[PDB]
């Protein structure tokens, strides 16, 4: 299907989202004045998938940007591609919810929610063959978390037929200055499991370790990290943006990824990220790519799948190459590393190849895994959540912003049913 | 007179189409716009139009626009007439119930009308060649819906399939054991005779018989198209008999449920292997009983031959054919049907095959394709039902199909007939 | 402590569309326990052959569950089976005819007939709600305003429906009015299988509370009476457009009910009550503190043989299930 509507929410969600758009906009050959410079004819091909044809020779992204704190929209607006976003589509408040999911979901954000809905209806009814909606938000802040999930549910009540794609970023156990993040997380997961088609779980923890070990960088600076996010986020959108081989859309992705409809939390990964400029050595070819793509060291969630099995892998290759060598390299890997897949799911590895690569490279490979090990993440949030909840610590800051305690009980109740679910299909066998 | 229409459903389906149509174009002498320096047996699969443009007896169908927009962007875009190129928008997306229920019915009338306006320009229409996967969204779902509606619409007029089969090494989708069993279940009663294409076999033959190290699906379709051109050669060249699709049905079926033959094609030799380049009619007839060159990569060392037709094209003499067939009947440990005598139907067309200008095969003086009904493909069904059972046991992925219009009973019913297809393949033999 | 799910089997007659097609009568019966279909026996709690009246279904199926629910157990009665097979006839029926009325208003009366037969020291507070699951959202039936309702978890986390019309009823006659109102608000369409086809799963809940003033003890019981929709083959019903959207959600929710039934019978480690809103509202009903009777509803026409067979195997599966039954305090 054709048009995706993209929605960015919270400080992160709008910064990783602008970094996404400058990546796909360079791929589709469009500049910060909104001019199509594309040197290949194929750059304009499926342009209307992400883009709106505006008045005249201007292509504008079908992106809606939401925040309560208006300085986020200013850093986007004063960012390098600022003018490419339509200033109707800057949706801004004047406060900020303040790492409080409740002030997101019930206070400030439920005041803002309807201003947003009016602009996603407007992107929507303007689309010819609408695919569905793509939200980028946090599972840990204040804007992205409660106001995101308010969004997920509100648009989905309006459009339950089309696809709900989300890039949901997960908070780190190592860093963050914000203590209450597992509270915001548990509360979000509860809404997410009920209202998304697919959830890419984007762990800050892993992005940190991917950037610190692989690429090289020491303290966490979000502009360097957001490059690895944006490169992943280009990677999986490839098949929607550009033609090649199998799995064009998100539905044929999600249909092939999800065995049981609440298990839609996917583990991202990206290849090549080797020693820049110099290597030029070490790795180059499609099996070397397939290797890096399959590696626990190249995974973007902090759950080591060497400790919890894979259900399904969707692998998006980019460049001109051999469909046979992927068929064999996906055969090989699944034969040999069989004990890290699940026996009851036959044919575990799903492959797309697009002729177009990204810029900076000639060949690339993106991993998307529906892994049972994503439970270690739901356990980390829980064990932390239930820690604070049993002493009813910080609770008053949230219950005071509208919530019942029984909403903390219910949000926990589904996260732990989600845990039993993920623990089952780790443990399960054939017959 | 004796005209046939190719209906190309699915991305694979469509890209074997491309290669087939491009190959018929070169075969006939047809320039890539339409004009041709000559005339002759373009008759069946092409129609000459007023302005000298020779138009395919085609229908191309895709459930999004992308596969078909590459057609009308590239080469032969001016050969392919816009009415015969049919796009969708919101696809089935690997999901059989979207292709049968939800999205499929949204193009079905429209595909049938452009089929009917092409068929009503067929003086002696034989029937259809539908090319589709047993495994995809488009290919699996839209084709089974299309088969039911064509059995009501054209009835007596034949439906041949060229059907893409997944394999126990080379596979594609997770839900593909459902796609397969679901589609077959529907096709069984409706279809006529189906030439299973195993994508592993083609991949494997290209590696071992064609010495290709890096093949792409372009390379694979080049071998595929060469078996489809070999079958269709009987309508399109000069020669002896077998000029009709129904002789294929008639002579290949042991019982009509068991309507799925195996095709061999020979020689599958690379242009680069020009040392032992002088192959005989015997040589290429040996290769047709060789387990290498089987388009369906199952074990003929377990499975019995039930029925064989040999189609020779190029510099082949039928003295040479007789001699070949007698000695292949003495040499190979081939089990055969009891109720009938010895089973070979032989076709001889005088004109060699064609390669594409970059084509991988050698430009051989003679060629053969064997169409053969084997019990070997019950081995392949058995692997497929055992995968259905795995997934169905846990109920995995089934919410996406039942949640897009399907009943779970349909899975039970489908599997029950596939398990009776298993018993039909057991019972021919005892 | 552990009581099986009673799985009870009802065959209707051959309807007009069936007899005018010329369809065979495929049901053979062996005693009260077993139905034989294509020589194959399918074994149950009680089987009801075609001639069974609406009263007959009431005294054998329904009757005893009335005394148990008012002993402060929860009680679930629900009908399952493909389209036209006689679920709505069974549960609703023809409400105002004293022969044609079904389980729901017959349950209501025998509740109040029990309350008429009780001492002056038992106070009873009965509240009812009536809602439907239509296009996977919970529409309130007694109120037009609420188009989706919410699933909340209770005191010991057992789920219940928040945001509903809880009408507090005095007479059974007034309960017949909330039934009559809610029935006619319930979303019904003409299909080629049924002219009054249920397109939604309809959820009547009677929550009955009682205290004896003199004993000073309080008990509650949730009585759920679900007329389900019947998972249908698109070939048969001829469903396109909205009829299909409807069908999708129904097939979707009853595959999930099936999988929950299935998981319980095999002893699978999760038990996904969390798939559908129907499976959630049925959490107590399928493994919890309720005495649950499943009425599997069947057609005897040859046309539906395959899908009839499946409905019987759902019930053989289902009979194997026990509930974790207990007395519900207040
Ligand atoms: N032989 C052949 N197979 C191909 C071709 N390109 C892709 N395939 C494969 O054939 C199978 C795909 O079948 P399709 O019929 O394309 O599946 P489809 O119906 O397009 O699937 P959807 O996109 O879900 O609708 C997969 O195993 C592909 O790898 C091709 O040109 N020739
Ligand atoms: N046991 C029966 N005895 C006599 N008539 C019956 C019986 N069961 C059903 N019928 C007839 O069939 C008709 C339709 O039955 P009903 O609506 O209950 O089917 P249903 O199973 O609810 O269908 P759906 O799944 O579409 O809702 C009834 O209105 C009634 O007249
Ligand atoms: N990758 C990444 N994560 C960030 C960034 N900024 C903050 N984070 C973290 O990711 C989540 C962002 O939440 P957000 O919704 O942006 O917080 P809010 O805008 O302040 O409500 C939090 O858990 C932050 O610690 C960023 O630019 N990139
Ligand atoms: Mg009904």
């Amino acid at each position: 299907m054709r048009e995706i509507v993209h929605i960015q929410a919270g400080q992160c969600g709008n910064q990783i989202g602008a970094k996404f758009w400058e990546v796909i906009s360079d791929e589709h050959g469009i500049d910060p004045t909104g001019s199509y410079h594309g040197d290949s004819d194929l750059q304009l091909e499926r342009i209307n998938v992400y883009y709106n044809e505006a008045t005249g020779n201007k292509y504008v992204p079908r992106a809606i940007l939401v925040d309560l704190e208006p300085g986020t929209m200013d850093s986007v607006r004063s960012g390098p591609f600022g003018q490419i976003f339509r200033p109707d589509n800057f949706v801004f408040g004047q406060s900020g919810a303040g790492n409080n999911w409740a002030k997101g979901h019930y206070t400030e954000g439920a005041e803002l929610v309807d201003s947003v809905l009016d602009v996603v209806r407007k992107e929507s009814e303007s689309c010819d063959c609408l695919q569905g909606f793509q939200l980028t938000h946090s599972l840990g802040g204040g804007t992205g978390s409660g106001m995101g999930t308010l969004l997920i549910s509100k648009i989905r009540e309006e459009y339950p037929d089309r696809i709900m794609n989300t890039f949901s970023v997960m908070p780190s156990p190592k860093v963050s200055d914000t203590v209450v993040e597992p509270y915001n997380a548990t509360l979000s997961v509860h809404q997410l499991v009920e209202n998304t088609d697919e959830t890419y779980s984007i762990d800050n923890e892993a992005l940190y370790d991917i950037c610190f070990r692989t690429l090289k960088l020491t303290t966490p600076t979000y502009g360097d990290l957001n490059h690895l996010v944006s490169a992943t986020m280009s990677g999986v959108t490839t098949c929607l943006r550009f033609p090649g081989q199998l799995n064009a859309d998100l539905r044929k992705l999600a249909v092939n990824m999800v065995p049981f409809p609440r298990l839609h939390f996917f583990m991202p990964g990206f290849a090549p990220l080797t020693s820049r400029g110099s290597q030029q050595y070490r790795a180059l070819t499609v099996p070397e790519l397939t290797q890096q793509m399959f590696d626990s060291k190249n995974m973007m969630a902090a759950c080591d799948p060497r400790h919890g099995r894979y259900l399904t892998v969707a692998a998006i290759f980019r460049g001109r190459m051999s469909m046979k060598e992927v068929d064999e390299q996906m055969l090989n890997v699944q034969n040999k590393n069989s004990s890290y897949f699940v026996e009851w799911i036959p044919n575990n590895v799903k492959t797309a190849v697009c002729d177009i690569p990204p810029r900076g490279l000639k060949m690339s490979a993106t991993f998307i895994g529906n892994s049972t090990a994503i439970q270690e993440l739901f356990k980390r949030i829980s064990e932390q959540f239930t820690a604070m909840f049993r002493r009813k610590a910080f609770l008053h800051w949230y219950t005071g912003e509208g919530m019942d305690e029984m909403e903390f009980t219910e949000a926990e109740s589904n996260m732990n049913d989600l845990v039993s679910e993920y623990q089952q299909y780790q443990d399960a066998t054939a017959d | 007179m004796r005209e046939c229409i190719s209906i190309h459903v699915g991305q694979a389906g469509v890209q074997i189409g491309n290669a087939c149509w491009e190959l018929y174009c070169l075969e006939h002498g047809i320039q890539p716009d339409g004009q041709m320096p000559s005339d002759d047996s373009f008759n069946t699969f092409f129609s000459e139009t007023g302005a000298g443009k020779h138009v395919p007896r085609a229908v191309f169908v895709d459930l999004e626009p992308t596969v078909i927009d590459e057609v009308r962007t590239g080469t032969y875009r001016q050969l392919f007439h816009p009415e015969q190129l049919i796009t969708g928008k919101e696809d089935a997306a690997n999901n059989y119930a979207r292709g049968h229920y939800t999205i499929g019915k949204e193009i079905i009338d429209l595909v049938l009308d452009r089929i009917r306006k092409l068929a009503d320009q067929c003086t002696g229409l034989q029937g259809f060649l539908v090319f589709h996967s047993f495994g995809g969204g488009t290919g699996s779902g839209f084709t089974s819906l299309l088969m039911e509606r064509l059995s009501v619409d054209y009835g007596k007029k034949s439906k041949l399939e060229f059907s893409i089969y997944p394999a126990p090494q080379v596979s594609t989708a997770v839900v593909e054991p459902y796609n397969s069993i679901l589609t077959t279940h529907t096709t069984l009663e409706h279809s006529d005779c189906a030439f299973m294409v195993d994508n592993e076999a083609i991949y494997d033959i290209c590696r071992r018989n064609l010495d290709i190290e890096r093949p792409t699906y372009t390379n694979l379709n080049r071998l595929i198209s060469q078996i489809v051109s070999s079958i269709t050669a009987s309508l399109r060249f000069d020669g002896a008999l077998n000029v009709d699709l129904t002789e294929f049905q008639t002579n290949l079926v042991p019982y009509p449920r068991i309507h799925f033959p195996l095709a061999t094609y020979a020689p599958v030799i690379s242009a680069e292997k020009a040392y032992h380049e002088q192959l005989s009619v015997a040589e290429i007839t040996n290769a047709c009983f060789e387990p290498a060159n089987q388009m369906v990569k199952c074990d003929p060392r377990h499975g019995k031959y039930m029925a064989c037709c040999l189609l020779y094209r190029g510099d082949v003499v039928p003295k040479d054919v007789n001699a070949a067939i007698a000695t292949i009947k003495t040499k190979r440990s081939i089990q055969f049907v009891d109720w009938c005598p010895t089973g070979f139907k032989v076709g001889i067309n005088y004109q060699p095959p064609t390669v594409v200008p970059g084509g991988d095969l050698a430009k051989v003086q003679r060629a053969v394709c064997m169409l053969s009904n084997t019990t070997a493909i019950a081995e392949a069904w058995a692997r497929l039902d055992h995968k259905f059972d795995l997934m169905y046991a846990k109920r995995a992925f089934v919410h996406w199909y039942v949640g897009e219009g399907m009943e779970e009973g349909e899975f039970s019913e489908a599997r029950e007939d596939m398990a009776a297809l298993e018993k039909d393949y057991e019972e021919v033999g005892v | 402590a552990e009581s099986n799910i009673k799985v009870m089997c009802r065959f209707r007659p051959l309807n007009e569309s069936e007899v005018n097609r010329g369809d065979k009568y495929i049901a053979k019966f062996q005693g009260e326990d077993t139905v034989v279909i294509a020589s194959k026996p399918y074994a149950f709690d009680r089987v009801f052959q075609s001639s069974t009246s609406q009263e007959q279904v009431y005294n054998d199926c329904a009757k005893k569950i009335v005394k148990d629910v008012l002993e402060g157990y929860n009680g679930t009665i629900f009908a399952y089976g493909q389209t036209s097979s006689g679920k709505t006839h069974t549960m609703e029926g023809k409400l105002h005819d004293p022969e044609g009325m079904g389980i729901i208003p017959r349950i209501v009366q025998d509740i109040f007939n029990y309350i008429y037969s009780m001492d002056e020291n038992l106070e009873f507070h009965i509240k009812v709600s009536y809602f439907e699951i239509y296009l996977d959202k919970i529409r309130d039936l007694l109120d037009v305003s609420k188009t989706n309702l919410s699933v909340h978890e209770d005191k010991n986390r057992v789920p219940y429906v928040k945001g509903a019309t809880e009408r507090f009823v005095s007479s059974p006659d007034e309960v017949m009015d909330t039934i009559d109102e809610g029935k006619s608000n319930r979303h019904v369409a003409v299909t080629n299988m049924n002219e009054h086809s249920s397109r939604s799963h309809s959820i009547f809940l009677i929550n009955v509370k009682q205290e004896n003033t003199q004993t000073e003890q309080k008990l509650s019981g949730k009585l759920y009476l679900v007329d389900l929709a019947g998972s249908e083959k698109v070939s048969k019903t001829g469903a396109e457009g909205a009829v299909l959207d409807e069908a999708k959600n129904i097939n979707k929710s009853l595959s999930a009910l099936g999988n929950v039934i299935s998981a319980l019978a095999e002893g699978s480690t999760y038990v996904p009550y969390r798939d559908s809103k129907m499976t959630r509202i049925l959490q107590d009903s399928l493994g919890g503190n309720c005495r649950t009777t499943i009425v599997i509803c069947c057609s005897p026409s040859s046309y539906n043989e395959s899908e009839t067979k499946s409905t019987l195997l759902f019930g053989q599966r289902a009979k194997t299930i026990k509930n974790t039954v207990s007395v519900n305090v207040e």
